[PDB]
């Protein structure tokens, strides 16, 4: 029970266009909100009338975020069958496709800059309190660096999709079959994925680029963090890796700490 | 252009494959009437207007641009060469606006894991013929083509009317594999302990995977975690984490067939299986030729007899 007016930016004719999103949670549209913004579309699930702190509390705190890291939240609305949630069209490419694409320079400076402003957003969304779980490296682009998708956690027996299984930290990969949200997600659980999106950023490729499912699980889950030291490798760097990854989500550093490493060089 | 060592009868029922198989050209999905659903993980027992005939047909989501489907049933085609009386013989592949459609054998009796359901828990005497077939089928994957099954369940041993023993849902396309990786785990695995591990997966694999499922057979139950102490006490007649599970079948013994209840015979060659060694393991010659594969295949068994007397037809 949400209505557009209720959001700041000025709302009165939005219009959808042709659809580009696959993706797990609802469809996305390159709509327009006015301006240029892509709509996603998550049709509720039936009954439920009992997730008020889910939203009622939750999506509506995302307004009162503005950070130039972050995806803007243009604002969302739950009607009684469907929902919907706008949001800044990013024009730019994902860090997961130039990661890969077709060989590009990014030295390892310009891999250092990238990984500080994915930080620099997190760091502002961990000030306002609010997890990103989801932390992919297919949910970042490039216009600068904008962090998007975060807070997205509200189909008979566990269906793991693509890399996502290397981005969950040990404390979650321990997962039921059944059971997908309310697992040991942790603002720890979120400075561990990025981690793996490092490893990314510097491997070209993420870890256990090979493994099945059940070996991901098996040996992410006993902390069998992958190799670091590759020709071409580099430390400084190798030690930063372990730090994100760290097995007991205690020892690992907080955003406002990694930042801070990521500038030593 | 043939193939070696050849039963006098299924010489015939292989045979008659072929010259079915040649009234089929192309594959278009309106000659295809839906007509019953089957499985999935989805398969149907459709059938082909045309040669009027009934084909199994299995068929998932599949969003790839009109360049990737065409590589992918060019890989897919070397299933044509892949016909054995331990293999579920194939015919075609095709897309349909936005998947791919496999056409193959249909085996009436279904995978040994329906029947398997069907039956509560299945006799060691069949077992034995189904040990044979599936250590023929594999045998000749790899012997024929290279390729190893990759993926060996309960849920992919067909089997028919005709008593008739064979494999099926064996990895034979490359980069589908690619788009076919990222998918569905489930709460009971397969994965030799090797592999969880890391190290290659051999023919000896698809080993462990046999054994293991030979031993969910038996017992009616996927034996890990092994019955409790009142759980086997009545069994006898006529909720985990997925870390868990996999983490016990890498540290913690494998599953044993309760003794006195089967012959010593066939639980060494479970035990032959189950070995948590890849090298340490049997390859398929010492299965091949161990003393409980020697006995079952002399021994007489009534095995479409009993079955159609399980699941009727
Ligand atoms: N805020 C956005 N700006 C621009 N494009 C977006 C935005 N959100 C989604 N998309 C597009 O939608 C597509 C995928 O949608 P979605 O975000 O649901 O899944 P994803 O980002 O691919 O992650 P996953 O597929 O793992 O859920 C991507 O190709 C992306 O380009
Ligand atoms: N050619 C066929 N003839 C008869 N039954 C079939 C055929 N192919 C599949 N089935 C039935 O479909 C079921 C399995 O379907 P499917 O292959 O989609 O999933 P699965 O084999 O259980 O899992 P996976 O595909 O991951 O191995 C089995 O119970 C089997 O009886
Ligand atoms: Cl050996
Ligand atoms: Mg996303
Ligand atoms: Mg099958």
């Amino acid at each position: 029970s949400i209505f557009l007016q209720e959001w700041d930016i000025p709302f009165e004719q939005l219009e959808i266009g042709e659809l580009i999103g696959k993706g797990r949670f609802g469809q996305v549209y390159h709509g327009r909100w006015h301006g240029e913004v892509a709509i996603r579309l998550i049709d509720i699930e039936r009954d439920n009338e009992d997730q008020l702190k889910a939203f009622k509390r939750e999506v509506m705190a995302y307004r009162q975020t503005r950070h130039e890291n972050v995806v803007l939240f243009m604002g969302a609305c739950m009607s009684p069958p469907h929902l919907a949630i706008i949001t800044s069209l990013c024009k730019g490419r994902t860090l997961y496709s130039v990661v890969r694409d077709a060989k590009i320079v990014l030295d390892v400076n310009k891999t250092r800059q990238i990984a500080q402003e994915i930080v620099k957003g997190m760091g502002y969304l961990h000030a306002k309190g609010i997890l990103h779980k989801d932390l992919k490296s297919k949910n970042v682009f490039y216009d600068k660096v904008v962090i998007t998708d975060f807070g997205l956690f509200s189909e008979d027996k566990l269906r793991i999709q693509n890399g996502w299984l290397c981005h969950l930290a040990p404390e979650i990969i321990r997962q039921l079959s059944p059971d997908e949200d309310k697992l040991p997600f942790s603002k720890h659980s979120d400075v561990f994925a990025l981690g793996t999106i490092w490893y990314e950023l510097h491997a070209r490729e993420w870890p256990f680029k090979t493994q099945p499912a059940e070996a991901i699980i098996w040996q992410m889950g006993t902390g069998m963090k992958p190799n670091l030291s590759q020709i071409g490798m580099g430390k400084e760097i190798s030690d930063i890796l372990l730090f994100c990854w760290a097995f007991e989500q205690e020892e690992r550093p907080t955003f406002t700490k990694l930042m801070d490493m990521l500038e030593k060089l | 252009l043939l193939e070696l060592e050849l039963d006098e009868q299924q010489r015939k029922r292989l045979e008659a494959f072929l010259t079915q198989k040649q009234k089929v050209g192309e594959l278009k999905d309106d000659d295809f009437e839906k007509i019953s659903e089957l499985g999935a993980g989805v398969v149907f027992k459709v059938s082909h207007k045309p040669s009027g005939l009934v084909m199994a047909r299995k068929l998932i989501h599949l969003e790839i641009k009109p360049a990737i489907r065409n590589q992918i049933i060019r890989e897919l085609q070397v299933l044509h060469e892949c016909n054995s009386p331990y293999i579920v013989g194939f015919y075609g592949a095709f897309y349909s606006d936005g998947e791919i459609s496999i056409c193959m054998e249909h085996m009436d009796g279904g995978s040994l894991d329906q029947v398997l359901k069907k039956a509560g828990r299945i006799p060691e005497q069949i077992l034995g013929k189904v040990s044979i077939a599936v250590i023929k089928g594999l045998t000749y994957l790899r012997e024929k083509h290279k390729i190893m099954h990759r993926d060996v369940k309960p849920s992919n041993i067909l089997v028919n009317s005709r008593g008739e023993i064979k494999l099926c849902d064996f990895g034979v396309s490359g980069q589908l594999i690619d788009s076919m990786a990222n998918s569905f785990v489930g709460t009971r695995s397969y994965m030799s302990p090797e592999r969880l591990q890391g190290t290659h997966y051999s023919v000896q694999s698809d080993i462990w995977s046999m054994g293991l499922s030979l031993v969910e057979m038996a017992v009616g139950r996927y034996p890990i975690p092994p019955p409790d102490a009142k759980e086997l006490e009545l069994m006898f007649g006529c909720p985990m984490a997925i870390f868990e599970l996999l983490d016990y079948i890498v540290n913690e013994p494998p599953p044993k067939l309760p003794s006195a209840v089967f012959s010593l015979e066939f639980q060494d060659f479970v035990n032959k299986c189950l070995i948590k060694n890849p090298a340490e393991r049997a390859d398929l010659k010492q299965l091949m030729v161990h003393a409980f594969i020697k006995r079952s295949d002399a021994e007489e068994v009534d095995f479409a007899g009993w079955l159609c007397s399980t699941i009727g037809l």
